């Protein structure tokens, strides 16, 4: 049976992007052995440069993002994703895949005092509607990255600034990602 | 810092035969894939298989000789009880509740359903798909 690979690298896992600063600079590599064009969008306030360019088998590139327009708010972080995608009787079926790699783009106000991981432990939770509900009193995105209630696993998900986030339900414990892509501490609370 | 790296491997399956009345079977076993590299977390709801048909929840093969001979196909999988879970797939989930994915790799089966207008014909078909994976 043959195979096929297919592989994009980004050199981190999230972009936290000083608010108003002229850029921020991230490494794309083509970790195959065919040439690939890499399509890089964001989902016009932030430009990707380049938005298309050829990276050679194996090699890595650089991007850079920067803010050119937008207003967004002073007092509360902001939420983009930036995407980048690498494009290489019988009934024979030929399938190409591309993948399209996406990370969070956390737009973040200079002034707001402490990071996220200060405040992953002020996440407060109740049961709803069927729902278990995370408030987030932090200017901060709490990237949740595990979560468990009743010990089972929960799918998990960011809880927004100032805000919640509902969850299908299955005592609740959870770890947030913290700005360098690991997992943080964990934290629990009977809701 | 960690870096976000997302790999595929797509295994072929079994060569694929019309039978005397013109359909393929249903539930074959068109071929494997196999995501890697994401962080243990990533969750089904975050992984969207697309292509230009855009049918929610089918991934559609279309013939090369013109006559546009079209079949569909899921895309799904097992979570660590044996639930049914699945991908989105141009956007919706077909079966299972949003689940965190195998640590690691996850396998994903691509699977014949059926052909809408029915009777294919012998040769080539093609289908392009993209892979988006949001990272948490």
């Amino acid at each position: 049976f043959a195979s096929k690979e297919y592989g994009v690298t980004i050199g981190e896992s999230r972009i936290i992007y000083p608010l108003d600063a002229a850029g921020v600079m991230v490494s794309v590599k083509n970790t195959q052995d065919y040439p690939v064009l890499i399509q890089s969008r964001i989902y016009d306030p932030f430009v990707v440069t380049p938005p298309l360019f050829r990276l050679d088998a194996k090699q890595q590139n650089s991007l850079r993002i920067a803010q050119a327009g937008g207003v967004f708010p002073r007092d509360k972080e902001s939420l983009k994703w930036l995407c980048v995608k690498g494009i290489p009787k019988d009934v024979g079926v030929f399938v190409q895949f591309a993948i399209n790699n996406c990370i969070k783009l956390l737009v973040r106000p200079n002034e707001l005092k402490g990071t996220p991981i200060q405040f992953a432990e002020n996440l407060s939770w109740k049961v709803d509607g069927g729902k278990l509900i995370a408030e987030n009193p932090s200017p901060f995105y709490m990237n949740i990255g595990e979560l468990t209630f009743g010990g089972k696993s929960i799918p998990s998900h960011y809880i927004p600034p100032k805000s919640t986030w509902a969850f299908d339900l299955p005592n609740v414990s959870w770890r947030i990602i913290n700005d360098q892509g690991g997992l943080d501490r964990l934290y629990s609370k009977n809701v | 810092v960690e870096p976000a790296r997302i790999t595929l491997t797509y295994k072929e399956g079994a060569p694929i035969t019309i039978m005397d009345n013109g359909n393929i079977d249903t539930e074959l076993l068109v071929g494997t894939l196999t995501l890697g590299g994401y962080k243990t977390g990533t969750t089904s709801t975050s992984v969207n298989f697309t292509d230009a048909a855009g049918d929610p929840m089918y991934l559609t093969f279309t013939s090369q000789d013109g006559n546009n001979h079209q079949f569909t196909t899921k895309v799904i999988g097992k979570d660590s009880r044996d639930f049914d879970i699945s991908p989105k797939v141009n956007g919706e989930n077909l079966v299972g509740d949003d689940v965190v994915l195998a640590t690691g790799s996850q396998d994903f089966f691509v699977r014949s359903i059926g052909s809408k207008g029915g009777k294919l014909a012998a040769g080539k078909y093609t289908d392009a798909v993209t892979v988006t994976v949001s990272n948490q």
